[PDB]
């Protein structure tokens, strides 16, 4: 069972960074950009009513 | 409660009839025990804290600062040796003051001393 | 090297005998025999081994004693 | 016959165990302290549902009450004895503030990962069940050992472990002997 | 990645004044108020235009926590062009000169810092850039330096402190115009590490609300942050 | 431009790993006067349901409410104006409590919505992440609150 | 050693004490209880060995036979010392202990306290501050490079950058009044313990010696009424443990030795 | 006034100290100037410890500079001999830098002491 959960929540781990991004230790070594690109026309953020 | 500050005042109104039977008022002890009661009386954590639940110190001053006045007035009348400018010169500056005291009790004792030291 | 010690020595003279705790420190060996630590304990106490009575000895977990 | 002995359950089962809540919640808490069953955690969450249940029913009562004041300050030391609970926090109020996390992470096997004898939970979970590691000059197998502030100090590896200073397992000294021969 | 003898496509942002550098990555760039230079060692991509050789600076997201915000898609951003901003807790030219350079040559900053040390450093960036205004004093009295300050449109407040909302109220009340902006940025580790970092947040939110600042949006500066957000709101000195 | 909320850092998919006690609750004008139907104290009856301290808190407007619903509920106007309640304040013209309180938990995680009204539950249990208060038979039911 | 017996006890820096048998060239058992390092040991004619942890400021006897141990700890704060009064530094670590009775031990500080235990109780008897003096203090031209004198003065912060000298060694004679104690400040005092073992006082110093005292040893000769005491310190130009101190002015490699002649 | 400054208490020094050693046998402690300067640039450093001391004082007043830049507090303690004691190093250390863990053993006391720190700032 102990293995088990443990692919389980590796796993979990690996779609928690599809459905939001999260902190990965942060800038390593000389910044080289947005890899995956930057959206111009697409925000994230929640709006205060 | 008022009621229970009217029985106080009777109580130390007991305690001087007391002290003016008592051997200690003809010592000078009592002059320096006069002068003793006159310098005495002159959000985080709130977020943890659980709470379930739906200034008498103004009187305390002057109720100490009526019981040395009257004991002091007493013990002056009773023993004439203790009426004298040299035993009285430390207590002026108390009278001073209490002369200004709201309470109209006060006052009065720093009147009734007044005109026993005119 | 094993060590022997003696504790909680009470001297019972309605039995004639002396009464105590022993404990043994036997680190890399599995444990001691009760004559071997009979011998012993004759020597320190200097008495025949047949006046000297050994029993309940527990290791505890882990070993080592 | 000889006379009954007392035994009681050290878990129980949840009100709903299919809120998915629940489910995602013991997903992260085991994933995260390596807790091979869901009655790990439960006997957990009811070890401290009775704490903080008894420590409501002291906040109740009337400060300075002689039952309040003796048996806060008899939890308030234990819970600080076993570390959980902050020396600077000594007061109920913190208590009900507890979590299920911290008594994980006061778990031996937690400590064991922390302290850098082991390299991961699981490695850890290995290493203490296998008799590699002592608290003082105890061993210890036991990954649900509750280890106390002073104890934490004191884990290491076994004087018998080979990773301690004893003489090779079967594995290293088989495969020595091969090479040899 | 970009590695120096790369060439880039510069294209604008949504956002006026700022641009965006295309390649194998993306790159997020402000053009140089001071060409030929680096305030703190950033890559500049030059380009010539008719011929003159124009300079831009790139932003590090991970360095600047405004850039941060762009980065994460913030609906609207009060700086801009043309427009006057209060930078609160300038420690540096980290952020106020990329701040400097979206406001342009006709546009003001009012840096504002409190150690004296990085004010040595903010002077000193300060002389390269005629339009940032560098104010070496405590935040938290804000009529010490009533004098140096107009009106600003927008209020950018980068300090680091537990009392933060307190300081913006009263910069705000002084300065910031009516329907004027305001953009904070909150580190909850800073205000109260006890609790968990969107209860602070929260609380923040209300902190505003009671100063007559309407908040119109916050977001998360993950990945380049933990336990950060950026909080937009606009003043209505009248009530909320 | 899009706008396409993000998902708050709080949630691990659906299970929240922020909300934490104390609590912060938010009151709802209906669970005020059920609560004085039922005889159970507010400040307690949240702390017995869920064995930790509880911070009640009120809007604008389940306070506006509250007053508009007129003498006969001037005790759940008392109750709800004792000191440890705090209060939000809110920056949106509508008094309509129902959409503002689902506005602020859509936005902050951290809230529990303490509401017996049916309709306002439904919309509360679609959103992620939201344990939801309720006062049944003779004391408070909270449902998605893992720790329990 | 155990005084009379061949018994040995090493403190390692695993946080253990071992104990051996050189007779029989065995180890007997591990003792464990000290959360840093088992900086010195000392042992009389009982098994009733004491250590000192360093930097976790606690002085431990071991009872071998009943195998108990007794926890001490200094418990001394500057803050209080000096509304008492109304320099005094806090201890960071204990270095060196000597036994000056089965049933009395002394122990030094890197804060230059000296402080005398009974076993009755925990805290401290009696304690000596600053034993062995203030450290010279940082010279102006080295503190800073600016040419101005006044600004150098400045960066010296007045007295507060002083720290005291610390106990490198600590020796007392079995079941004497006397013990010596060392450091590289230049001299080896000697200090006397009152009859009622309460507290002691400076009886005198030694200059000769200069370095760092690692280690001191005392011998005795001559007859049961008079006798000769030769005090050998063993002298250095750095610390037992490492490097960490700066070069001292004149320190040398060698063995100190003073014979003191006794007479009344 | 002093250019090394805040420079703590005694007793603090202890708590600095005592922080340090268990910090460094934890792998958590990064040693020397040089260390202390590459931690700040990577963002990395809980706080910074250094001697007041030094000989001159001068060659570690840039890390103030770049700990005050991210935010990070920073302290002096009047001894370096005594810093290298608690660093484990077998000589005197004048900076040293607390890497930054939130799943190490010692948090509490790390925090403890940095509320301190800030403090005294
Ligand atoms: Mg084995
Ligand atoms: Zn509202």
């Amino acid at each position: 069972s102990r293995v088990k959960k443990r692919k389980k929540y590796q796993k979990a781990q690996k779609k928690l960074k599809s459905v939001r991004a999260v902190y990965s230790g942060g800038q390593s070594g000389v910044y080289e950009g947005e890899k995956t690109g930057i959206k111009k026309g697409l925000t994230r953020s929640v709006k205060f009513k | 409660n008022l009621r229970n500050q009217n029985k106080l005042s009777e109580l130390l109104r007991r305690y001087l009839l007391g002290l003016n039977h008592n051997s200690d008022s003809e010592s000078e002890s009592i002059l320096k025990f006069c002068h003793q009661l006159f310098q005495e009386s002159e959000e985080k954590e709130d977020f943890f804290l659980v709470n379930l639940e739906s200034s008498n110190s103004l009187l305390l001053n002057s109720t100490l600062q009526k019981f040395a006045l009257d004991l002091l007035r007493n013990v002056i009348t009773r023993h004439r040796s203790f009426l004298t400018v040299s035993h009285l010169e430390g207590f002026i500056p108390f009278l001073r003051d209490s002369l200004l005291s709201e309470n109209e009790g006060v006052v009065i004792s720093t009147l009734r001393i007044l005109i026993t030291l005119i | 090297a094993v060590t022997i010690r003696t504790r909680k020595v009470i001297s019972n003279p309605l039995l004639a005998r002396k009464q105590f705790v022993v404990d043994v420190l036997h680190p890399n060996r599995a444990n001691v025999s009760k004559d071997e630590l009979r011998e012993k304990l004759a020597e320190v106490y200097k008495a025949e081994k047949d006046a000297v009575s050994v029993f309940g000895f527990r290791t505890q977990f882990g070993g080592g004693k | 016959p000889r006379a009954p002995r007392t035994y009681s359950k050290t878990y129980s089962t949840p009100k709903r165990p299919y809120e998915s809540s629940r489910l995602d919640a013991e997903l992260k808490l085991a994933g995260e302290f390596g807790l091979k069953n869901k009655k790990e955690i439960y006997r957990i969450s009811f070890q401290l549902s009775k704490i903080r249940r008894a420590a409501r029913d002291l906040l109740t009562r009337d400060e300075k009450d002689p039952k309040r004041l003796f048996e806060g300050n008899a939890l308030i030391r234990r819970l600080v004895r076993v570390g959980v609970l902050s020396e600077d926090k000594k007061k109920l109020d913190y208590v009900l503030a507890l979590k299920v996390e911290d008594f994980l992470e006061r778990r031996l096997q937690t400590q064991v990962y922390k302290l850098g004898l082991a390299k991961s939970v699981h490695h850890a979970r290995v290493l203490i069940t296998q008799r590699h590691i002592a608290v003082g000059k105890q061993i210890v197998n036991i990954p649900s050992f509750m280890v106390r502030l002073d104890s934490e100090k004191h884990i290491d590896f076994a004087p018998t472990s080979p990773f301690g200073g004893a003489r090779p397992g079967r594995v290293a000294r088989r495969n020595a002997a091969r090479k040899a021969e | 990645g970009a590695r120096g003898g790369a060439k880039v496509v510069i294209e604008p942002h949504r956002h006026a004044g700022v641009y965006i550098a295309r390649g194998k990555e993306d790159l997020l760039v402000t053009k140089n108020m001071a060409p030929g230079e680096s305030v703190y060692g950033e890559k500049r991509i030059s380009v010539e235009e008719p011929p003159t050789k124009v300079e831009y600076r790139v932003w590090n997201p991970f360095r600047s926590k405004l850039a941060a915000g762009i980065m994460g898609g913030l609906d609207e951003l009060f700086i801009a062009p043309g427009k006057k901003v209060l930078y609160l807790g300038a420690a540096s030219g980290t952020s106020v000169s990329h701040v400097s350079d979206v406001v342009g040559p006709e546009g003001v900053v009012y840096a504002v810092e409190f150690s004296h040390r990085p004010g040595r450093e903010l002077i000193s960036m300060a002389k390269k850039r005629p339009n940032i205004i560098p104010i070496i004093e405590d935040a938290r009295h804000p009529q010490k330096y009533r004098m140096l300050i107009g009106m600003v449109d927008c209020v950018f407040a980068d300090v680091a402190q537990p009392d933060q909302a307190r300081i913006i109220a009263l910069n705000s009340h002084m300065f910031l115009k009516d329907q004027g902006g305001v953009v904070i940025s909150i580190k909850a580790n800073c205000i109260d590490s006890t609790v968990d970092a969107e209860t602070v947040f929260a609380r923040e939110v209300q902190k505003l609300r009671e100063e007559r600042i309407k908040p119109l949006e916050q977001l998360t500066l993950e990945p380049y942050e933990r336990d950060h957000c950026i909080v937009v709101g606009r003043y209505m000195r009248s009530g909320l | 431009t899009r706008n396409i909320p993000q998902v708050s850092s709080a949630l691990f998919f659906q299970y929240n790993q922020a909300i934490k006690p104390p609590y912060q609750v938010l009151i709802d004008t209906n669970f005020i006067n059920f609560s004085i139907q039922k005889k159970v104290d507010i400040v307690r009856g949240m702390m017995d349901c869920l064995l930790a301290k509880c911070n009640p808190l009120i809007t604008d407007c389940v306070m506006a409410e509250l007053e508009k619903l007129g003498p006969k509920y001037r005790i759940a106007l008392k109750l709800a104006r004792d000191p440890r309640i705090k209060r939000l304040s809110c920056s949106h013209k509508g008094t309509y409590a129902d959409d503002c309180l689902v506005h602020r938990v859509l936005q902050h995680k951290c809230y529990i919505v303490a509401t017996n009204d049916a309709g306002l539950k439904q919309r509360i249990r679609k959103i992620p992440g939201i344990p939801l208060m309720s006062v049944g038979g003779h004391a408070y039911v909270i449902e998605k609150l893992p720790d329990v | 050693f155990r005084k009379n017996s061949d018994q040995l006890y090493a403190s390692c820096a695993d946080f253990k004490i071992r104990t051996y048998s050189i007779n029989q060239f065995s180890q007997l058992e591990i003792l464990y209880g000290h959360h840093d390092i088992v900086e010195d040991i000392s042992a009389l004619a009982m098994e009733r060995c004491v250590t000192v942890g360093a930097r976790d400021r606690t002085a431990m006897l071991w009872k071998i036979p009943d195998e108990t141990r007794l926890t001490f700890r200094g418990g001394d704060e500057p803050q209080k010392l000096l509304r008492r009064w109304m320099l005094f530094f806090c201890e960071g670590s204990i270095d060196v202990v000597s036994m000056v009775d089965d049933f009395h031990f002394i122990t030094g500080s890197d804060n230059g306290n000296i402080c005398l235990w009974s076993l009755a109780k925990k805290k401290p008897i009696f304690t000596e501050r600053i034993a062995h003096g203030i450290l010279p203090e940082p010279s102006f031209n080295d503190i800073s490079g600016e040419t101005d004198e006044e600004l150098r003065k400045r960066q010296l912060q007045g007295k507060k950058l002083l720290q005291p000298f610390w106990i490198t060694s600590l020796y007392a004679i079995p079941y004497s009044n006397v013990f010596i104690s060392g450091s590289w400040s230049g001299s080896l005092k000697v200090w006397k313990i009152s009859d009622n073992l309460r507290s002691f006082e400076l009886l005198g110093e030694l200059s000769g010696a200069k370095g760092v005292v690692t280690k001191i040893q005392v011998v005795e000769s001559g007859k049961h009424g008079k006798e000769k005491f030769r005090i050998l310190a063993s002298i250095a130009k750095e610390h037992r443990l490492g490097r960490w101190i700066a070069n001292v002015s004149g320190a040398r490699n060698g063995i100190y030795s003073a014979v003191i002649d006794q007479t009344g | 006034n002093p250019k090394a400054f805040p420079l703590a208490d005694a007793a603090l020094t202890q708590q600095i100290l005592d922080v340090v050693q268990q910090a460094a046998n934890l792998r958590q402690l990064k040693k020397g100037a040089n260390e202390a300067t590459k931690t700040l640039n990577r963002g990395i450093s809980e706080f910074i410890i250094m001697a007041a001391d030094c000989e001159p004082i001068e060659i570690l007043l840039h890390l103030p500079l770049l700990c005050e830049d991210k935010n990070v507090p920073y302290v002096f303690v009047p001894s370096r001999v005594a810093l290298g004691r608690a660093c484990g190093v077998s000589r005197p250390v004048i900076a040293a830098s607390i890497t930054t863990n939130d799943a190490s053993a010692i948090k509490t006391q790390i925090y403890a002491v940095k509320d301190k720190i800030e403090t005294l700032l």
